[PDB]
């Protein structure tokens, strides 16, 4: 990812403040609520039929934490996104067959959650850096499709 | 255009936006130019720096159009007719750009109305923004 | 749903498809499974090999639905109501897949009606397929 | 691009039969007709207002030949798409600012033109290989955006 040093420092600094559990649980839940076809991949989680059911599902919260954690690894490894996500790429591509457009959807949902949580501190400038990060992550995960 | 439930959520959420539609429209544009630089190409005649008066003025027009739309949820095509011409026929805006501004608008609302921006309202607003986007690019379809 | 000019082009082009709608539907599916392997996941219960009787049978149903649609261009929502439920509500088909089948259908028509597949007709058919796709995923929007 | 040897040979064999001019002129014209917002980038070509005008425009035909030629270079260089298209990537990204979704649109239009021209010889299997090629080209051109 093509980020300046200033950009990288601002990105890392925000991550120090990210509660992976809260943010993660909310990001995955919002994906499931906003883009309903994504529910097809999480049948094993039980009831995902309504907003309430989704947002309060413990498997969703647990799984979202996992997602955010791997995200955090990316944030910390901006120089080798492809290397960091190769195993996840194989999983999502070969085993799950998730269309890569969905990677982009999750990244954008994550960005909206960060905005919701950080308010005025999530500046247009910081958001711009995060769009670069999410794009980088989506690309590294789409890898084994290419 | 949307479901009745959606119509309710949108009207309710916009009531909370109230008189900040303008301010929000301006911030959404700023987040779009910074975040998605390709979009700047449609505004050569614009001073794109932060606090630009044009962006501020333009944000107001965007906020007003969204406000109009919310008022005419049952007839977006008719209400936004003139804008569909400009965007699709005159400006030839690439449809992908509507998705980017939509995203930047949701980001803005999240920043300012964190307690009002619930998952159910987020979903309804996404549907609304997609509906508006379809009308603005319908001179394509 | 589309412009009058578009409506004319589609009805005219489909008249040329005639009784091959079925055959074409089947070939379009085959090109989709081979070309876009992710799509196979919706058909576990299907024998996807070339010449599969299920694909052949399924191609026929797809061809019939498109034929129906062409007959109801002014009311796709009503005409395709039942299919919108299945695809969006029951099957949860990812919207991206509609784009892939659309592409495979145009590819098929190009193979079989090269003299009829002109740029103007190609454009009208694309619009038609997008319209059909919007209805089938409207349980999303 | 992840193509077998059988796939690679079949791809190359078809290319021997491709008239870059005819195919190229038709592919670019169809893009301009089918996805009208793309016209915004080719204002310098004159009249692109109607199908007739587009399809018969000499600049369109000439430019389409150029596009197809570079495509042919990709076909011949399946092992280094990124290297082959780096200069075009810089152009399309840095200078023109073409959204990468459009690269994908052109590749698919190319595929439809090949089908139109080769008929029954453009088998579902051959089409599948070509989808891999067009995807590879679109990715190599989207490079300087990543
Ligand atoms: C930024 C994009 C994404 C990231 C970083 C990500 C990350 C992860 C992680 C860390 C796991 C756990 C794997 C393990 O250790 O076994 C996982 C599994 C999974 N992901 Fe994702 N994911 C992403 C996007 C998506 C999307 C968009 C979908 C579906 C639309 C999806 C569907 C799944 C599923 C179904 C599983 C397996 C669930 C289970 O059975 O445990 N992922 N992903
Ligand atoms: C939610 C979707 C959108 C809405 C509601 C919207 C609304 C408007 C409005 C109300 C105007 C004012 C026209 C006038 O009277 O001068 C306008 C103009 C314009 N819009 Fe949009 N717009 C949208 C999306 C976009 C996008 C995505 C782009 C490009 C990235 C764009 C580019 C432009 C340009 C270049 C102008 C002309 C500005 C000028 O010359 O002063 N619009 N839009
Ligand atoms: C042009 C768009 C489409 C049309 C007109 C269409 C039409 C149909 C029709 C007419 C049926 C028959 C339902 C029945 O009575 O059993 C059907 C079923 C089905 N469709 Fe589609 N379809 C479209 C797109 C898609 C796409 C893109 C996918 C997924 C990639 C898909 C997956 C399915 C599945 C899994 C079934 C159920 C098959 C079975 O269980 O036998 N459809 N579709
Ligand atoms: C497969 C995707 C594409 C390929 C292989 C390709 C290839 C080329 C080539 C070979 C040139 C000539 C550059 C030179 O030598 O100076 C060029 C220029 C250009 N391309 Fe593309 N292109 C692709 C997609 C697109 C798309 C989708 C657009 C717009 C929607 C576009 C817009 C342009 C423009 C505006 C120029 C410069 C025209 C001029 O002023 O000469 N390209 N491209």
């Amino acid at each position: 990812v093509q980020l300046s040093g200033e950009e990288k420092a601002a990105v890392l600094a925000l991550w120090d403040k990210v509660n992976e559990e809260e943010v993660g649980g909310e990001a995955l839940g919002r994906l499931l609520v906003v883009y309903p076809w994504t529910q097809r991949f999480f049948d094993s989680f039980g009831d995902l039929s309504n907003p309430g059911a989704v947002m309060g599902n413990p498997k969703v919260k647990a799984h979202g934490k996992k997602v955010l954690h791997s995200f955090g690894e990316g944030v910390h490894h901006l120089d080798n996104l492809k290397g960091t996500f190769a195993a996840l790429s194989e999983l999502h591509c070969d085993k799950l067959h998730v269309d890569p457009e969905n990677f982009r959807l999750l990244g954008n949902v994550l960005v909206v959650v960060l905005a919701r949580h950080f308010g005025k501190d999530f500046t247009p400038e910081l958001q711009a850096s995060y769009q670069k990060v999410v794009a980088g992550v989506a690309n590294a995960l789409a890898h084994k499709y290419h | 255009v949307l479901s009745a439930a959606d119509k309710t959520n949108v009207k309710a959420a916009w009531s909370k936006v109230g008189g900040h539609a303008g301010e929000y429209g301006a911030e959404a544009l700023e987040r779009m130019f910074l975040g998605f630089p390709t979009t700047k190409t449609y505004f050569p005649h614009f001073d794109l720096s932060h606090g630009s008066a044009q962006v501020k003025a333009h944000g107001k027009k965007v906020g007003d159009a969204l406000t109009l739309a919310v008022g005419h949820l049952d007839d977006l095509p008719g209400a936004l007719s003139d804008l569909s011409n400009l965007h699709a026929h005159k400006l030839r805006v690439d449809p992908v750009n509507f998705k980017l501004l939509s995203h930047c608008l949701l980001s803005t609302l999240a920043v300012h109305l964190p307690n009002d921006f619930t998952p159910a309202v987020h979903a309804s607003l996404d549907k609304f923004l997609s509906s508006v986007s379809t009308v603005l690019t319908s001179k394509y379809r």
